[PDB]
RNA sequence: GGGAACUUUAAGGAUACUGCCAGUGACAAACUGGAGGAAGGCGGGGACGACGUCAAGUCAUCAUGGCCCUUACGGCCAGGGCUACACACGUGCUACAAUGGUCGGUACAAAGGGUUGCUACACAGCGAUGUGAUGCUAAUCUCAAAAAGCCGAUCGUAGUCCGGAUUGGAGUCUGCAACUCGACUCCAUGAAGUCGGAAUCGCUAGUAAUCGCGGAUCAGAAUGCCGCGGUGAAUACGUUCCCG
């Protein structure tokens, strides 16, 4: 019943999807059964920034930053699974959390 | 009916009629009616003399008209005599609780005074 | 901002950092029911006897680059003028122009 | 609009009688999106007139609206068929408000009943309109 | 106003000066910038010179002043009319 | 037996249509218990009234999101789609009635510098 | 327990091109109408601002030529002020009520925030709130009650059971500290106001109107600003007139 739960967070959805696909392929190569990746709801933060140095209240730039989240479940892990997942390299811009 | 020296309306519900007395609001009216035992939807004109006396007994337990106006007058006069900041505002007929006076002080000031 | 104002904020931050533990202990003792009323009163006097700059309500968030005291955006630690410039040239990861 | 000519909006018939006249009258009665209150008022008025006289509400309303309907407005000008109904409903609305019944539905039912036989304030308004019209 | 569970607030230096005078009986005014301190029953019978922004205004503390802050008797703005 | 999904102003309705005697239930409630104003109930009932099949079907309906009007419109759309998924030849009549069209109008976003989507603050030359 | 159907979540794709049918323009560009389709002629909205104009705005975000001060025009501190008040103007909020006020019962959202934080639940208080305690680093727990809406009762046109300014008294919380100068709670008080002159403003559809919800700043302090959804209209004959 040793289930490995992997949570991925990123600011770039292409990066997060590539990382999730690589993780899933790495697990399937070893031969475990995997569930996902499952896309969690995205967080969107918005900001209103004045563009003029002194006085133009209606002249603003609107920015946003999104946080994408993926969930992966690994069940019936082979002994090689944990070692391969730990040996997997850390891609920049993606945060990976593993819970046993 | 005459209660506490004033003639409250007779054709209204008791809980609304009792608010015509100075110093008695809706909450106090409901308190008095509950303490006496009279329902709030009963009209004044359909109450008997014993119930009126019972209501008068409860009304006598709170400051209503002359005592309350006297107390408020003394409270303001004490500040004006002491000369604190609130007393000065009362003397000058200006807002007392920190509101702006550059604009919007007409309740305290009265109608606009042309220059 | 003037350099004196920045040094003033630095000094206040250092004082807040220095007096953090004693202030927390004093407030805990104040809020401690089991302590006697005399002990709570003494703790209140001790807390009132601390230097003013020990209190954190006198800290003002300033831009990490210029020291501007208006328009802070806690998330980036930069005032709006520097935030616009740094965002629009690509130095802030994940932030893009928002349209919806 | 200078160059472009815009088509007139098409509104759905009311769910109860499938009458666009009733729907448009309800739209005129409604304020700030309270279509439920407008429906209550209009349907109450129609039920009231129906119980007073056993006549189809749609037929009664259309006959009365035709009676109140002006061929000219107010300084005389000419009007088109749409403006005729618009002004008829407009004048019919106000007199019910100035009436004295306890609810708006009762007030409007009474106003319709009084305008159908010609002793209505909307009828008086139309009389003012046309006695103004013969001036030119 | 300040919570009753905390008690009245008096600045330590002003309280010490008042206590010293009351232990003694000296009648010289006590000069202070502490406009925010609350007037206590011990203050009664003393002259406190409260700063008002540019000057120290003398206040002779009577019984009716108890419960007020010291700054209420030293106004800070000057106005005579338009 | 047959299924339909209706959408109107952020409201989604799942409709399950089978053969029966006119039973109707929305979120484990009667139509009267769910919709207070009768126009919403009439909007819900339009599709079967136009087909004269009110007592020939049983409806199991769930709805989520939106308000009373939006939910009523979504239920009508779902009922129409479920009917079409049962009898394909029924679609022209419902299309003439106008029920198969998905109403795509939605709340317009507030815009920078305006009080609302279109409303603008009061202007003065002086 | 279970299922992978449906809603949804979120990545990748398909679809609309006058494509088909019927007339016109010119023998064109174009224009008119119809079927199918979720959508038909740019389907809706956002971002994106040509060559240039105004010695337009910013030396107080920042940088920078020149000029000026150097026991002071630099630096540190406590208190005060930026909150004043015979007046005038701009932008708003709340009302003048019955399509409403109050009371009782009962429905339906979207988006966003939460670890020096949000807090289930229990006890105490009329209440702001306090104490104990539980889950949550969150599609998991929480802010949270949506409100207008529907049903019933009452009020019956009164300056009122409308309105909620002002003032008296008593409190809670943040904060070293609410006098000048905070927010909120309770009792009492109950102002102007009965729809607003000359004139003037916004808006062409999920718009106007109306109803509630969230966030940035932030110890505390929004009727402002930036967003979110609910209910949901009226009218456009036309280019004389007014503006650019």
């Amino acid at each position: 019943n040793q289930r490995i739960r992997i949570r991925l967070k990123s600011f770039d959805h292409r990066l997060i999807d590539q990382s999730a696909q690589e993780i899933v392929e790495t697990a399937k190569r070893t031969g475990a059964q995997v569930c996902g990746p499952i896309p969690m709801p995205t967080r969107i933060e918005r900001f209103n920034v004045l563009t003029s140095p002194h006085v133009n209240k209606d002249a603003r730039d609107q920015y946003e930053i999104r946080t994408y989240k993926r969930l992966i479940d690994i069940v019936q892990p082979t002994d090689k699974t944990v070692d391969a997942l730990m040996k997997l390299d850390l891609a920049a811009g993606v945060d990976v959390q593993i819970a046993l | 009916a005459r209660i506490a020296g004033v003639n409250i309306p007779d054709n209204k519900h008791a809980v609304i009629s009792l608010t015509y007395i100075f110093g008695i609001g809706r909450h106090t009216a409901k308190n008095i009616l509950a303490a006496v035992g009279i329902t709030e939807t009963t009209k004044i004109r359909e109450l008997d003399d014993a119930q009126l006396d019972a209501i008068r007994a409860e009304v006598a337990k709170v400051p209503t008209e002359g005592d309350l106006r006297r107390e408020i007058s003394m409270n303001i006069k004490r500040l004006m005599d002491l000369g604190c900041y609130r007393g000065l505002r009362h003397r000058r007929s200006l807002p007392v609780r920190g509101q702006r006076t550059k604009t919007n002080a007409r309740t305290r000031k009265g109608p606009r005074k042309p220059i | 901002a003037k350099k004196g104002m920045i040094n003033r904020e630095l000094k206040r931050e250092k004082t807040v950092a220095k007096y953090a533990a004693k202030r927390a202990e004093l407030k805990a003792t104040i809020a401690n029911v089991n302590a006697s009323d005399e002990e709570r009163f003494e703790a209140m006097l001790k807390l009132q006897a601390l230097p003013r700059n020990a209190s954190p309500v006198r800290l003002r968030n300033r831009c990490g680059l210029t020291g501007r005291p208006h328009g802070y955006f806690r998330k980036f630690g930069l005032s709006r003028n520097k935030l616009r410039d740094t965002v629009m040239q690509g130095d802030v990861p994940g932030v893009v122009k928002a349209s919806w | 609009p200078r160059r472009r000519v815009v088509a007139a909006r098409e509104i759905l018939p009311d769910p109860k009688f499938s009458s666009q006249t009733i729907a448009k009258f309800m739209n005129h009665v409604m304020q700030d999106g309270k279509k439920s209150i407008a429906e209550s008022i209009v349907y109450g008025a129609l039920e009231r007139v129906q119980e007073k006289n056993k006549v189809d509400p749609v037929e009664f309303f259309e006959t009365t609206l035709e009676k109140v309907r002006p061929m000219v407005e107010v300084v005389p000008m000419e009007v088109r068929p749409s403006r005729r109904t618009a002004l008829a409903m407009r004048w019919l609305v106000d007199a019910a408000a100035k009436r004295s019944e306890k609810t708006m539905a009762l007030r409007l039912a009474g106003e319709l009943l009084d305008a159908a036989e010609g002793k209505g304030a909307a009828i008086k308004k139309r009389e003012d309109v046309h006695r103004m019209a013969e001036a030119n | 106003p300040r919570s009753l569970k905390k008690g009245p607030f008096v600045d330590a230096h002003l309280f010490a000066k008042v206590e010293a005078a009351v232990a003694s009986n000296s009648r010289k005014p006590i000069k202070t910038w502490s406009r925010r301190s609350m007037i206590l029953p011990d203050f009664v019978g003393l002259t406190i010179s409260v700063h008002n922004g540019r000057n120290h205004v003398p206040v002779i503390v009577t019984e009716h002043m108890v419960g007020h802050k010291l700054g209420e008797f030293a106004p800070t703005r000057t106005y005579r009319g338009h | 037996t047959n299924y339909g999904t209706g959408r109107r102003k952020t409201a989604t309705a799942r409709v399950f249509l089978s053969a029966g005697t006119g039973k109707l239930v929305i979120n484990n409630r009667t139509l009267e218990q769910y919709f207070g104003r009768e126009t919403a109930r009439m909007v819900v009932r339009q599709p079967l009234e136009l087909l004269e099949a009110t007592e020939k079907y049983d409806l199991y309906i769930t709805v989520k999101g939106g308000g009373i009007g939006g939910q009523a419109g979504a239920i009508r759309h779902g009922i129409t789609r479920a009917l079409i998924a049962a009898d394909e030849t029924l679609k022209p009549v419902l299309r003439q009635a106008g029920f198969v069209t998905r109403d795509a109008r939605e709340v317009e976003r507030k815009k920078l510098g305006l009080r609302k989507a279109r409303k603008r603050p009061q202007f003065s030359k002086r």
